[PDB]
Order: structure tokens, then sequence, then C-alpha cells
RNA sequence: GCGAUAACGAACGAGACCUUAACCUACUAAAUAGUGCUGCUAGCAUUUGCUGGUAUAGUCACUUCUUAGAGGGACUAUCGA
RNA sequence: GAGCCAGCGAGUAUAAGCCUUGGCCGAGAGGUCUGGGAAAUCUUGUGAAACUCCGUCGUGCUGGGGAUAGAGCAUUGUAAUUGUUGCUCUUCAACGAGGAAUUCCUAGUAAGCGCAAGUCAUCAGCUUGCGUUGAUUACGUCCCUGCCCUUUGUACACACCG
């Protein structure tokens, strides 16, 4: 062990845990640049963590995760909360606290979402309906 | 200005973020303004975001839809005809598509256009029940302007060739300059010309 | 710096490596390419049906690449898509199973892809280079 | 709460019985001993004679 | 030394971890090494079945449970230890058993 | 809304009469405090006796208060 | 100022002058307007952190908090040594120990209960080890109107809220929900004595006294030119003298 | 034309299924000219409302 | 519920309760979970690096991720009306 | 064609047979030889489907839609004729958004999309659950349909369907 932390990430099933470890500045999805996933449009959020604070607090941090479930919206959303958690606990228990208080007031400034993951869980199926809440056709005669 | 190269490389554009948060790093939401005065507390475009997808929790509380990007609040208008609902991706590549093409007709920013046809877009007189007309509310006139520029679009695009965000631009346009020849611009014609009667 | 097959968005890699494969021309393309189709949930040959089968080996050569140990049926039910069965509601059928098996073992004699321990193939020592040094060509442009 | 319900089989037809019995939680062993809402504060050992400097030793 | 393992399995939580803690006392008055104990995830056999005894009025069902749990503990001891080690710990409720 | 019912009322109430001085107030003090003296058989009930006696002690500063 | 919630603990060393341990109830005791400086946040406490004062030896520190441990951090490092457990009871005070428990226990360098002395009644409260070359003997104080030492100094009008020490391990001042300050041969909470001067200066809720938001710890300086104690509305407010 | 008047109390929910609102608006020109009318929609209090005329007085509609 | 009172003291229902979802890098353990390190390897590059593979003996370490038991956590806490 | 991202569950051994992986044949349905699993161990990361990309089509009942019908290949079963179901070729019907009416729904909700379990030799356009994508509009009212409490009238009490 030389420098490393450990965090994680989660959206409505998908669950990201990152391992940022010192490094080059490498930062990659399962073994994949950020440059590309799956995806070409929602690469933002998984940029945002980098372009809301520059790219120069990775300079010598190398982060790997290994996200797994939900689905590709979630898996976006859980990775790129879990590099902003990842970050933060690295200026924590590492760098600065004073660093760490600044990243997250840029985070929180722009999304409360980067360091409070969202609690919301799909409300179970309630029988006499397809739905939680809707219901089966009423047929009056 | 500042050279950060890491072990993975990170585009020129990407690299032009830093800067400026941009809608597809291609739009500055620093320079568009509002009009009127009263369609501006209820809309909030001093805040930009590289994307229209946050999936913010704009329905808990009660004025928690005011503080939603005016983006996000068009490109969700999109998502309806019943087929499209939870098809976000679709309408984000949907509206990004109309950014461009706008901006291939227009030469004002089309942000720009587009914030002047939905504050042109609400109509001020609309009536309730004879129907007793009464003057309509902000966040009332702007949702009904994004409705009916998703609607007009929608129905344009039925047994079309030109295709949705194509249909999106041309009704865009025609409600950006005021002109009665957008869908919205007709019905904002109807709703006070009923509405005046019924005073 | 190198680069490998993780490095690459994976519509132009596969791509190029099935055209690469195609201008070799040593590929035991199947003598019924042309009559059959791709699924039984499929409806219609493929439209670019004089070169499908070195874009359908090329991607099973990427997935045995990224993994270890696969078999037919797990690419069977990769493949496989969504029968329209009329009236009623959609579901999920497997792949042609004859096509993906000639396809495997074409790969083999080409030397691309092993029988690997205990079920599966893996990719061959020599398929691992093949692979990476295709994939650094692309990255170069 | 324990119950026993049976068939009572008489000549015109079948009675049905039931028993219901709330025994006290006091002697409930394997379990709870009170109800959710029973709260017990007890009293009081406040009390006592003082002085304001002392230290016996 | 030998790879016994015992493996125990219940309906209820509380008996269960009495009796567990009953093996560890008993492998402590020795020093058997305690590898677990190891908590499998929880069976949840469920059952919904309607309510009404025919087919008449609302819809409602029943959604019946039962839980299972088990716990694997391996020890590395003598076969002469774990023998009394398990067969000394029948509290009810505990289905209990031995392999190496 | 939540409004509070008999049963924590008349806890709160048994427990300002009969320990006034041992109470605070502090919710978490308060807490720790009828942990040890009552015998609420749960957390939640404990924690509403608990605060709505905080907010009772938190009124009766400001004079007396007729029931207690 | 960065804390979340109640300062509720203060401690100086005379090893490192400048540093300041300001403790909270927000699970985080940190290291430290334009004047106060934080230097590192630990990270590991589970609820309120009751007190934390720097070791003798000038590096590391020994934390308390309502979770029933003793956690023993590492300044330099930001890494905790060992995590003391066995009271059943919030902690708020070898080593001696002070939890609702009613009950001390010893604890020893790497840590393992070794001694149980006992004998109180009600929540025995903060405890100090006399800085007396004379004896060991320690000053302990608890709820039950006790300040019995290891001498009781009991015959109390309720329960005390702490205790402190003179630079010599002479003269300790009871002082808490007994409005008089007693001392042996309103609500106070933060009273502590001084190694260089004559002062008395104390936190109580009505005010600062020598001879709104609260300061639970208003700990001296190792210069003696401040008094500054951190109220609830999150800041220390520094007070040069 | 289209004047500005700037809602600074809110009234009950009038009408008949209770969606009017009645409303206090004054202005930022005739800033005595207080006059009571109703909403349709959601209303807050700083609330501009751009009308259309402001000779008119609205109380109760059924 | 606060209160008003020819009532006073009660009881059921409601609420409590139980199950489940959300939080814990804070205890306890995982060869049927995982992360690392270390062997034996492969493709790229040859800077010790980037990607992986295998070893339930390496008689390796640990518990962020996952599992489950013991608990903690909201009480509308603080503040403004 | 290419990318191949969940969650809830279920499983047997002298069967009359369970989940079934791998290997090999056939376009497919399916067949066969082995292997694992009485199961956080294998099936299974159930690589689900919507969804993303790059191509063909190009406003039309047209590559929309997949009825009805013939031929053929299998599977379960003692028995498929009144097609059990699965697959291949061919046949290519209504239907261009629905009248008067009427149902459901407030956030991870509606809608979309599959998946598992029950029924089960075979058969799911059905229910019971589960997750994936994920909204517009209120956050009010008693106009309608009703419900609760008080006052009031009553020739009602089978209680205004009096």
């Amino acid at each position: 062990s030389t420098q490393s932390v450990q965090t994680f990430g989660k959206k409505k099933t998908a669950t990201a845990v990152a391992h940022v470890k010192a490094g080059k500045g490498l930062i990659k999805i399962n073994g994949s640049p950020i440059t590309l996933v799956q995806p070409e449009i929602l690469r933002f959020k998984v940029y945002e963590p980098l372009t809301l604070v520059g790219l120069d607090k990775f300079q010598g941090i190398d982060i790997r995760v290994k996200v797994t479930g939900g689905g590709h919206v979630s898996q976006v959303y859980a990775i790129r909360q879990a590099i902003a958690k990842g970050l933060v606990a690295y200026h924590q228990k590492y760098v600065d606290e004073a660093s760490k208080n600044e990243l997250k007031k840029i985070f929180a400034s722009y999304d409360k979402t980067l360091l409070v993951a969202d609690s919301r869980r799909m409300e179970p199926k309630k029988f006499g309906g397809r739905g939680a809440r809707a219901r089966f056709q009423k047929s009056y005669r | 200005l500042q050279v950060v190269e890491l072990a993975t490389t990170i585009p020129l554009d990407v690299q032009e973020a830093q800067r400026e948060v941009k809608l597809f790093n291609k739009w500055s939401f620093e320079d568009v303004e509002v009009k009127d005065v009263s369609l501006v507390d209820y809309i909030q475009i001093r805040n930009p975001v590289f994307v229209s997808h946050t999936a913010g929790k704009y329905a808990s509380k009660r004025f928690r839809k005011a503080q939603c990007p005016i983006v996000e609040r068009l490109t969700n208008s999109l998502m309806m005809n019943g087929r499209n609902n939870g098809k976000k991706l679709k309408a984000v590549r949907i509206v990004k598509h109309a950014l461009e093409i706008i901006h291939v007709l227009t030469e004002q920013n089309p942000i720009q256009v587009v914030v002047d046809a939905i504050v042109n877009s609400g109509a001020r007189e609309d009536s309730t029940r004879r129907r007793q007309a009464v003057d309509v509310s902000p966040l009332r006139r702007v949702n009904q302007a994004i409705a009916l520029l998703t609607i007009g679009a929608r129905e344009a695009s039925f047994r079309n060739i030109k295709t949705i965000a194509e249909c999106l631009a041309e009704e865009l346009i025609n409600a950006a300059k005021g002109s009665s020849t957008s869908y919205a611009i007709k019905k904002k014609d109807e709703l006070e010309r009923v509405a005046k009667s019924n005073r | 710096p190198g680069v490998s097959v993780r490095d690459v968005p994976a519509q132009d890699f596969i791509n190029a490596y099935a055209q690469f494969l195609q201008r070799q021309g040593k590929l035991e393309v199947p003598g019924y390419v042309d009559i059959v189709k791709t699924s039984a949930g499929n409806d219609l040959p493929p439209q670019e049906a004089e070169t499908w089968f070195y874009k359908r080996a090329a991607s099973i050569a990427r997935h045995i690449y990224l993994r270890k140990q696969v078999g037919v049926g797990a690419l069977n039910k990769l493949y496989g898509g969504a029968k329209n069965r009329g009236f009623r509601p959609h579901k999920h059928v497997d792949a042609s199973g004859s096509i993906n098996r000639k396809c495997v073992q074409a790969l083999q004699k080409i030397g691309v892809l092993e029988i690997s321990p205990k079920g599966g193939r893996r990719i061959s020592e020599n398929g691992q280079r093949d692979l990476d040094r295709i994939a650094a060509q692309t990255l170069e442009e | 709460i324990d119950i026993a319900i049976r068939h009572v089989l008489m000549r015109q037809g079948v009675l049905g019985i039931k028993v219901k019995i709330m025994k006290d939680p006091a002697a409930n062993r394997f379990g709870p001993r009170a109800l959710p809402d029973a709260v017990k504060i007890a009293e009081a050992k406040d009390e006592d004679e003082v002085i304001p400097a002392p230290t016996v030793k | 030394i030998h790879k016994i393992r015992i493996t125990l399995t219940s309906t209820k939580v509380k008996q269960l971890e009495n009796v567990s803690a009953n093996i560890i006392r008993n492998a402590a008055q020795y020093n058997i090494v305690k590898k677990g104990p190891v908590r499998m995830p929880t069976k949840v056999l469920k059952i919904t079945t309607r309510k009404t005894p025919n087919g008449e009025g609302s819809k409602t069902w029943d959604a019946y449970e039962m839980r299972i749990h088990k716990r694997v503990i391996d020890l590395q001891a003598p076969a002469s230890t774990v023998k009394r080690i398990t067969q000394i710990t029948i509290e009810p409720g505990v289905d209990v058993e031995v392999t190496i | 809304g939540r409004v509070r019912t008999k049963t924590v009322k008349r806890a709160s109430k048994v427990l300002i009469e009969r320990f006034y001085p041992k109470l605070t107030l502090d919710f978490e003090t308060n807490k720790r405090l009828t942990s040890e003296i009552a015998v609420i058989q749960s957390k939640r009930l404990r924690n509403k006796i608990a605060g709505y006696t905080t907010h009772l002690m938190k009124r009766i500063q400001k004079g007396p208060v007729r029931g207690i | 100022e960065g804390h979340n919630g109640w300062v509720t603990s203060l401690a100086t060393t005379p090893a490192h002058p400048d540093l300041l341990l300001s403790g909270s109830r927000d699970k985080t005791l940190i290291k430290w307007n334009q004047y106060g400086i934080p230097k590192k946040s630990f990270k590991g406490h589970s609820h309120i952190v009751q007190d934390v004062t720097i070791s003798a030896d000038g590096a590391y520190a020994l934390s308390a908090s309502w979770d029933r441990t003793l956690r023993l951090w590492d300044l330099e490092t930001g890494e905790t040594t060992q995590r003391f457990v066995g009271h059943k009871g919030d902690v708020l005070s070898q080593i001696v120990s002070a939890s609702r428990d009613k009950t001390v226990k010893v604890w020893n360098t790497i840590g393992e209960c070794m001694a149980t002395l006992t004998g109180h009644n009600d929540w025995v409260s903060a405890v100090r080890i006399s800085p007396s070359d004379q004896s060991s003997t320690v000053i302990s104080a608890s709820w039950d109107k006790t300040v019995k030492s290891w001498a009781d100094f009991i015959g109390h009008t309720g329960y005390i809220s702490c205790i402190t020490l003179s630079p010599d391990g002479s003269l300790c001042a009871s002082a808490g929900k007994d409005g008089v300050i007693i001392l042996w041969d309103a609500e106070v909470h933060a009273l502590a004595f001084s190694p260089n001067r004559y002062w008395l200066a104390a936190a109580t809720t009505s005010g600062i006294k020598i001879f709104d938001p609260e300061a639970i710890s208003l700990a001296w300086s190792a210069d003696g030119q401040n008094l500054f104690a951190g109220y609830t509305d999150n800041v220390i407010r520094v007070w040069q003298v | 034309p289209v004047t500005l008047a700037k809602v600074i109390k809110v009234l009950g929910r009038t009408g008949s299924r209770g969606g009017v609102t009645q409303v206090r608006v004054e202005f930022l020109e005739d800033a005595s000219r207080t006059i009571v009318r109703n909403v349709k929609g959601p209303v807050r209090e700083n609330d501009i409302l751009c009308l259309m005329e402001s000779e008119r007085e609205a109380r109760r509609l059924r």
C-alpha cells in the first residue's frame, strides 16, 4: 500500500466502486478511458468531476471503477458520483481538507448528487393493479 | 493557457469546457436574456449545464420545478405521444439536432431563439367557466408555450418526411419571430380572440 | 505508452478487424451465408450480405477477447433479439447456433481462438497480438 | 392472543365456537412482556440529607 | 487436524444465534480455530394465494412468507472433538449437520 | 401532520413532574436520560417522548405552564 | 471556521504552539475569519464527539464519543491507532475513563482493560489525572453529588457537569448544575484552570465569568494571550488579551 | 397594451372547481392603483402579472 | 390533541406495533463475497508501466464493494415568522 | 449489423425425471455425448427488452400491420383431426388515431420495456412480483360522483329504489 482510497457511488441499483491509488493521471472506466464507455451523449456527466475543478487534481492519482448493476444512465450517474467521492476522500486522507472543502463546495454549488447519493427506490407493485399506483380498468355494468 | 496532459488523452473541445459550461460545448448560457420581466423569476438560464439530462427532483416540493433548465423542460415536454414515454436519450438527440439546425438557419443564438419563442408563445388572456376570462399566471404561460411548441412539432412530424428535429426547428423559428405562421402563435391568437369576447 | 482494444470505439474497431480479415480471405465463410437467416427471431437476412459473416466474426473474436471461456450458448443468447410474435407480446429468442459454431470453428483454424480448459473458448496467444496491433492502427489516425 | 375454533355438530346443524384469550404480558417468557405503548417510568430516590462542605475520611 | 464443516439452518433467528454462540463456547473451552460464522443470505419462501375460498368479491391476495437462514463455520480440529461439539448442541428449532 | 398523541404527552408530563432537575433543554441528553428513566419498549416511542419533553422544558423556562 | 454543529471540545499542547484541535458534535474533530485556519479532518466517529485532549507527548490525541468508545488518533498522519471498547454508555472524559456505565475502566498503551475500579452511582462525569508529582491520585467526579477522588468530595445540591485541575495537582474546581462553584482542598460547562496566572475563565450558559450560542469548551491557550471558545453557532470567536 | 402588475398579497382560491384564485396587483408606474384580480394558474407573492387592461374589478366568480 | 365542560374515570378502534425500502468506510466474520499484494503467465510497450489471465496453499493481508447480527440514526433538531 | 446494461426468484437421482452449462449436427425448431448444481458454489453476470450507433427504406396501407389460408419440418403426450405448441416458405385481410360515452393515475409515480413465479406432460395475449428508461400537470376545490360531523324538517323505519 502506497497511497489509496476506496469509495463507492450508487443510483437506481447501479453500483460503482472506485479505486483511486497514486498514479500518473490515469482515469479509466472498467479498463477503458473516460473518453468513451458505451454512449456518445451522456459522457459529460462523468466529465463534470473534471471540468468543474480542472484536471490538475488527478496529476498523481490513478482511478479504477468496477460499476455493476442498474442500467446505462444509472451506471453513468453512479460512476460520476463515485469519482467525485473518491476525489474528495483522497483530498481528505492525503492531500488537504481545505482542498476537499473547496472541491465539495464546487460540487454542491453545481449538483448535490455528486456528494449526496439519490435515495429513490422503485415503489413495490400492489395487487389489484399493474403498477404501484395504476389500477385495473373498472367496468361499471 | 493551462496544460494538464495526463496518462489518458482528453480532446481539444473537452479542453474547452474548463472556462465556460456550455450545452454540448457549443452554446453560451451567459448572453441570452428574456424580453419581458414577467417571465424571468420563473426561468433559470444563469446556471449553464453541459447536458439537458440531470434528472432532478423537480416534483417533490411546491415550486421545485421553477429551478429547472429550460432545455430539460422542453426535452421532457417532447417525451409525450405515449410510445415515446420514458425515452429521454432520443429526445436529447432530437434537441441537439434542433439547436444545430436552428443555428444553421438563424443568425442569433438558438438558445435566444427558443427563449424568445417561449416568452412570446404564452397566451395572456384565457377563460374559465360562459367562461369568465382571466389573466394567466407566468409559469402557466410558460408551460403552455413549451407544450404547444412540442405539440405543433409532433403533429407536423406525423406523416411527413421532414424529420422531428426539423419540424421542431420550423415551429421554433415561426414562434420566435412572433409571426402567425407557428402552431403556438395561431393558438396565441385564438385564446385571446375568444377570451376578449368573454368579458 | 501503447494502446489496446479497450481504448477504441467498438463500431470502428469491429469495422476494421472485419474488413481486414476479409482482405486476407482465409476465413472459411460457410456456403450457406446467402440462404440462411441470422436468427429464428429475425425476419430478414443481413443487408450487407456478401461480407456480414466477417463482421460477425470480428465482433465474436473481440467478444472473447474482452472475456474468458465463453461458449456457443452464451453467444447465441448475446446475438438473439426480440421476436415479432405478431399480436402476442415481444420476447427474447436465441440466435442461430449453426452460424455461431461455424464462425468460432473458423476462428479456431485461423488460430485466433483456442479451446479452453473445462468448457468454452478463450483467445489464442497470437490472437491477442493480432487484435492489439489491428487496434493500434486506428488510434494513430 | 390465542384462538381456538371448533365445529360443534348439533342435531339441527353445525354450531361454531371461537375462544380468544388475552393473556397478561407479564407471564410471557419468550417474547415481549408489555404492550408497545405501555411505558414504565419509575419513581425517584432523589431526596437525601446534605451539608455544604463535607469530606469524611 | 481435519476440515470438519458445520452448517445449520432454522426459521428462528434468536435460537440459531444462541446455538451458534454455544458451539463457539464449546470450541473455545478447547482451542479449535473458528473461521466463521459466515452468514448465507436468507431464503424467503413466498406464497401468494387468493383469500376467498371461491371466486366472489374484490380481488385480494395473501402473501405468506417462510424465512430460512443458513450459517457455516469452518472448524479445524481432530475428528473426535467436533462430534461432541455438535451432538451436545441439540437446541430445538435448529437442524445441524456435520460434513468433513 | 405531526400531532403528538396522548401517550407521549402524558409520559413527558410525568417525566417533568418526577425528575425536573435532571431533565435538560437538549434533545440528545434528554434521549439518554429518558432511556434511563422510563422503560419504553421502542426506540421511536422513546425518541418522541424525549423530544416532546425537551420542547416542554424549553417552554417551561419562560414561566410556569398550567398542567405540570 | 468549518464545524457543522456545536464546538464542544478544545485542548492545547505545550509541545506544538499554534496547534488547536477543536472538537464538535458532527463526528469530526478538526486540526487547526482569516485567523483560524483548518488543518485536517478526522473521520471515523459515529456520533457526538464529546471531548478531546492532546496527549502529553504533544503528538497524538485522545478522543471520546457518545458511541461508547475512546478513540486514539494520529495527528500527523490523520489515522487512528486504537479503538478502546468496553464502556456500556457514552464516554465523556494508564488512562482513566468516565462513562454512563457508572464505572471507570483502565486502559494501557496497546489498550486492554486491566483494572475495573468502581463505586459511583450516577453517570460518572469528566475525570482528569492530576499533574501532581507528589502522587498519581485522580480527582474524579459524577452526577450523584459526588466528586470522589482516586477522598470523597460530596455534599452537592445536584449533579455536576465536570471538574478542572491545577497545573501542580493541588486545587480542583467543581462547577456545573450547582450554581455555586464549590472548591475543595448558573450552569457551568467549560471551566478550566491556567498554568501561568490566577484566573477562573468559564463558559456558563448565562455568560462568561472571570475572577445566545453557547461554549461547551473554553480551553486556555498555551501562550496565555487567548481565551477563544467555540459557541454553538459554529464559530469559536478568537479572543485576545 | 400590456400593463405590468406585481401581485403583493395572495387571496383565497375562488372559482367553480377552485382553479382560479384572487390576487391583489400593484403597478410600477401607477403605484397607488392596487386592484383585485383573479389568476388562472399558480401564484406567488412578488409575481408580476403582465395584464392587458387595468380598469376592471374581479371579486368572486361562480 | 389544546382546550370547553354535569361529569368523572375508563375500554376497543386510530396511533403505537410488525415486515420492508433508504443511511452507517462505527463494532463482529466471510475457501459459497470482494479488494488488493506475491508467485507462474500472455499482448502492447520495453522505465518498474498499460491491459489481462491462474494459483480454495501463498499453509498471503484485509473488509470500501456484497452478504447478515448487534446496534446507532429523525425527535419535525437549530433558526426566522 | 454493431454496443451488449438490471432486479425478484426456481431447480433433481433407478428418474419415469429438475435448472441445464460445454462439445458436436441441422437454416431453424430441435437432436445427441458429456459436465455442474439439492444450490451466495452450477444453471446465471439469467450479456432481458426497450435504449445507443452506423447502414437500407423515403410518406404509401409502402420494407406500415401481421389476420386468414396451403405445403413442409419437429417437439409434448396413449391419443394433436376442431390446426396443442415451436420453426421454414408462400398467401398479405381489417386498420390512415376512433362517435355518443367512460377507466386509471401525483414521483422513481404514469406511460414504455422486458424478466421470474403460479397454473404446467405441452400451451401465457392472465395474474403475483421484480427491476430498466422515465415524464406533462396540481400540490387545490366542493361544480359532478360520493363520504364524515352539526343544525333543521319529515305523513319515511321494507327507511326516497320510502
